[PDB]
């Protein structure tokens, strides 16, 4: 992230190498910064790809905690986003 | 067409309980301290994310002028009416509660495609005009019978009944999870199941464990629940019961204590006896009478079975009859093992002392023995439970059933 | 001499054994169940949206026309007219719920089409007739005209070669050949009751004639005749026996007429009074003055003993078709119906199976055919063997019909 | 006393049982002898209080 210090459409790549190193564990402090920075903001068609890719990295760190967070993943992402 | 009305546009709402049924250490271990704090982490974050969701909304248009005048176009005391006929020149006829019928117009934004005589609508007071149409129209007596919570533990809770556990799974769980076996032989799964036997055996548990581990919705009916006094209020609630179950998910209906709903259909001299007998005769009609059925399963349970109406016992309505006998000297060990899970057990005891010596007693007896012996430890200032607790407990529980039958004629 | 509680001894208990994780594990479970609640009221997304159209079409109406259809538009009511008098309106009009007025015609009417017994649009202030209406049709007989084919062919009612033969004579044959009855000088019967043991095939014969009818067929829900109000159920009888006279040769099927009246008694001075008024209204529009003509009535019951002798009279119910158990040739035909569409061994015999079901119905035979495939899923097979059916007979019949005669059998061999 | 007299000179309220709530400050109430109604709430009462 300090290598590609740049404009925000190139800082789309900020969330990629952040959480690709974060395949699976319990690091819930990352999962809150996976939400709280770019949560909604209503964002009139500027960084909508980044909040999708921030949600893309919510998909992993969820598939390995052997079902402990998988029920919590389907509980949150069923209610919060599609709702 | 081929796909007319695309089947009522309707989704299903299943339960929201069973958030994480994995507390499997089952003891004061740090894992259950670690596991539950993980559940605390995700629900607090789900709180804070939706807290940020209603926070960072700078979007205001309200309704881009369209619905906002519409919400002012309709009256603020919105009333409820009933269609009688449809005069389709945007000027129809309705009926109020008293029967005052009004040549009202249709004040727009209502498609004339889901309004039928019988469907209740929304009206005004100043001009009584049709503003909207009331949906779902459930009488609030059947919505009480809609279970939202999985009450108890799964099939691993009960103490060994596996021959009859595999029976009820063939008709409820397995056809819903994996209906690929049945199309290879074209055999429809069975519909009705009777649970019968002596009291205190596990009938109510077996329904609660199914209602725990399921995917469709669940309906409970407590016996004399569909009985009223207005001579037609009885059978009318039964129609709405199966209507709600059909409109929702491919779900099951549990009607318990059906010994107060059927006895051999005899004709007699009491007039309140017939509105009893008539409601119970059209349940026969809704179950396996005309038309079809849908994917609705029915589970019924009594203590006595011979005093029932033979019209209900026949196949087509109920295809499984399941006995729940009193236990043995083998699976009874599993009853004592489960009900002594989380209690401090002294090493002096032998479980097979009370099992082998006495060979008569239900599963609900064994839960009373485990609670009484725990009360005896506090009665003499103890935490652990020894054999002397179970010596006094096996006495005190069993002295509620009479002395004996006959004397030594037989030998 | 047994007492073991004193407030100081209470403090012994809740400090001995896991003082570290007792409340530490408990309040975590406590406040998360509080947090189950606090998510739910924070969501609040119930959203019972209904009534509204797609918001891309009504935009023209709710610009000015909706405001144009508030004050000039009328909240007029509909009524009924008793009569009229000459040279003037002198119109006498009732509501049947409100009062009875005597009013004037308005300007927008033609004074010819103000015939008696006509529904008319009536003002709210001066109560003048504005718009005459088409007559009222009954809303619930439209709900029970079937307009739908249940798919059962006569080839599925096996074991009943003669009961269909009696039922073919009454229903089907005058509707297709109304000649040989007149050309010999006889009249067909007009009422057929069906009675016998349950699960024998009552509904099948009614379900199969709804397939091949080419006529008006009316299912009647039996407990709609029983209502909350006094005399309401008797009025529902009348509207059914009026519209049947309008069209020609409509079929009416009742079902379980045990419920809508079986006996007329009065000893305790009361009881099923309102049920008798609906039941006797059914009788007088069945026989009496004004015979009905071409209306055929089918009834079916399980308990035929407890019915009123006023319905047992021929002229109301003329043919007593009963259903019995198939002897052997019936059952061997029934097994070939319910087991042709399933994966079986192509060499088994069915006559051995029809032996072992001595007193059985068509419902019990189909339950054996479904259960035998369930044993094939207990094992891992995709075709049924002979012993699959032999265990299914013991599961269905022998598990409930006999328990003393099978082990202690040695009186009979 | 004058404040007590003015508040009593005021039309009474209606009692009605809530079936269940709609969305956005609307409920579903039959009074006692009439049809059902969809009405609006006041300031001090809430949807979650219903
Ligand atoms: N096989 C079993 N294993 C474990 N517990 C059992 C078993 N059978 C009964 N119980 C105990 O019995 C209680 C459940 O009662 P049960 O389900 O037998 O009621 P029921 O059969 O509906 O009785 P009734 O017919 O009198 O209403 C539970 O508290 C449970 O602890
Ligand atoms: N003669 C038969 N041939 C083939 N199948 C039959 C026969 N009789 C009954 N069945 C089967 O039994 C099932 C149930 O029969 P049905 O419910 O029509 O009997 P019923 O006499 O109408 O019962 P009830 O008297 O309770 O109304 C039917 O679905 C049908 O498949
Ligand atoms: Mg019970
Ligand atoms: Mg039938």
């Amino acid at each position: 992230a300090l290598e590609v210090v740049s404009e925000p459409f190139r800082s789309f790549a900020n969330t990629l190498v952040d959480v690709c190193a974060y395949a699976g564990s319990g690091n819930v402090l990352k999962v809150q910064q996976l939400l709280h920075i770019c949560s909604e903001h209503f964002d009139s068609k500027e960084k909508e790809e980044d909040k999708d890719k921030k949600e893309k990295k919510d998909k992993d760190k969820k598939e390995a905690p052997a079902d402990m967070g998988a029920h919590q993943g389907v509980a949150v992402l069923g209610i919060a986003l599609i709702a | 067409p081929t796909r007319v009305g695309k089947k009522k546009k309707k989704t299903k709402g299943p339960d929201a309980a069973s958030k994480l049924p994995l507390v499997t250490p089952h003891t004061q271990c740090r894992l259950k301290l670690l596991k539950l704090e993980r559940i605390k982490d995700y629900l607090l974050m789900e709180e804070e994310f939706i807290r940020n969701q209603e926070q960072m909304k700078p979007l205001e248009e309200k309704q881009e002028e369209e619905r906002s005048k519409v919400d002012d176009l309709r009256g603020t005391p919105m009333s409820v009416g009933t269609l009688e006929e449809i005069i389709d020149d945007n000027h129809a006829i309705v009926s109020t509660s008293v029967g005052s019928e009004h040549y009202v117009s249709i004040l727009s934004f209502v498609d004339k495609d889901l309004l039928e005589p019988g469907c209740s609508v929304l009206l005004n007071h100043k001009v009584h005009a049709v503003i909207g149409v009331l949906m779902d129209d459930t009488d609030p007596l059947v919505t009480v019978m809609k279970v939202e919570k999985a009450p108890q533990e799964t099939y691993a809770d009960i103490g060994g009944l596996d021959n009859q556990i595999q029976e009820i799974k063939e008709s409820v769980e397995l056809p819903l999870t994996h209906p690929e076996y049945y199309e290879e032989m074209g055999i429809k799964p069975p519909k009705g199941v009777i649970l019968y036997g002596p009291p205190g055996t596990g009938k109510t548990l077996l329904a609660k464990a199914v209602a725990n581990q399921t995917s469709a919705t669940f309906l409970r009916v407590v016996g004399s629940e569909l009985i009223q006094k207005y001579l037609g209020d009885g059978p009318k609630l039964v129609r709405e019961l199966f209507r709600v179950a059909e409109e929702h998910a491919p779900s099951i209906v549990f009607i318990d204590e059906i010994d107060a709903i059927g006895t051999k259909r005899y004709d007699s001299n009491s007039g309140g006896e017939r509105e009893i007998q008539r409601t119970m005769l059209e349940l026969l009609n809704q179950l396996d009478g005309f038309d079809s059925r849908g994917d609705v399963k029915v589970i019924m349970a009594t203590n006595r079975i011979e005093t029932l109406d033979p019209a209900l016992i026949r196949p087509g309505r109920i295809d499984r009859k399941i006995e729940f006998p009193l236990p043995d000297e083998k699976t009874k060990k599993r009853i004592f093992q489960i009900h002594t899970s989380r209690m401090t057990l002294a090493d002096d005891v032998t479980l097979d002392d009370l099992i082998m010596a006495k060979d008569d007693l239900s599963g609900a007896d064994i839960k009373a023995i485990c609670t009484e012996a725990g009360l005896m430890a506090l009665r003499e200032r103890r935490m652990k439970v020894t054999n002397e607790d179970f010596k006094k407990s096996k006495e005190n529980v069993l002295y509620k059933k009479q002395e004996g039958t006959p004397e030594g004629l037989y030998l | 001499p047994i007492r073991a509680l004193d407030e100081g001894d209470i403090a012994l208990l809740k400090t001995y054994g896991q003082s570290t994780y007792s409340r530490q594990i408990k309040q975590v479970e406590d406040d998360i169940q509080q947090l189950l609640k606090k998510i739910n009221e924070l969501t609040g997304i119930k959203e019972s949206d209904t009534g509204l159209a797609p918001p891309a079409l009504w935009d023209l109406a709710a610009d000015k026309q909706t405001l144009q259809s508030e004050q000039p538009l009328q909240v007029a009511r509909c009524t009924k007219i008793i009569n009229a008098d000459s040279e003037d309106p002198k119109y006498i009009i009732n509501v049947k719920q409100f009062a009875k007025f005597v009013v004037d015609l308005s300007d927008q009417v033609a004074p010819t089409d103000i015939e008696e017994g006509m529904r008319v649009g009536v003002d709210r202030n001066k109560y003048q007739i504005h718009i005459p209406l088409p007559p009222k049709i009954d809303p619930t007989v439209t709900m029970m005209q079937v307009e739908e084919k249940p798919d059962v062919t006569y080839s599925d009612v096996g074991g009943c070669k003669e009961q269909i033969e009696k039922l073919r004579e009454v229903v089907e044959t005058p509707l297709l050949h109304p000649e040989r009855f007149v050309n010999l000088g006889i009249e067909p019967p007009k009422g057929v009751l069906l009675f016998g043991p349950p699960g024998t095939g009552k509904t099948l014969c009614a379900r199969a004639v709804a397939n091949r009818t080419d006529a008006c067929f009316i299912r009647v829900i039996g407990s709609e005749l029983v209502q909350k109000y006094v005399g309401e159920g008797a009025r529902m009888v009348r509207e059914l026996f009026e519209m049947a006279r309008t069209k020609k040769a409509c079929l009416i099927f009742f079902d379980e007429i045990d419920a809508i009246g079986g006996a007329r008694f009065d000893d305790g001075a009361g009881g099923d009074n309102e049920v008798q008024r609906t039941m006797l209204e059914l009788i007088n529009q069945l026989d009496g003055f004004d015979p009905r003509g071409n209306i055929k009535v089918l009834m079916a019951t399980n308990r035929p003993d407890t019915l009123d002798p006023a319905l047992m009279r021929p002229g109301r119910l003329d043919r007593k078709i009963e259903f019995s158990l198939p002897d052997l040739e019936g059952r061997t035909h029934i097994f070939k119906i319910h087991a042709r569409s399933m994966s079986v061994e192509r060499d088994i015999r069915f006559e051995l199976l029809a032996r072992l079901c001595p007193n059985s119905t068509g419902a019990e035979i189909r339950s054996v055919c479904t259960e035998a495939g369930m044993f094939a899923i207990r094992a891992r097979r995709k075709i049924a063997t002979e012993k699959d059916f032999l265990e299914a007979v013991n599961k269905v019949i022998k598990s409930y019909a006999k328990f003393s005669a099978t082990p202690r059998y040695m009186t009979y061999n | 006393l004058r404040e007590e007299l003015q508040l009593l000179q005021e039309q009474g309220s209606y009692v009605g049982e809530v079936v269940r709530a709609m969305d956005k400050k609307k409920v579903l109430v039959k009074v006692h002898p009439e049809g059902k109604f969809v009405v609006d709430v006041d300031k001090n009462i809430d949807i979650n209080d219903v």
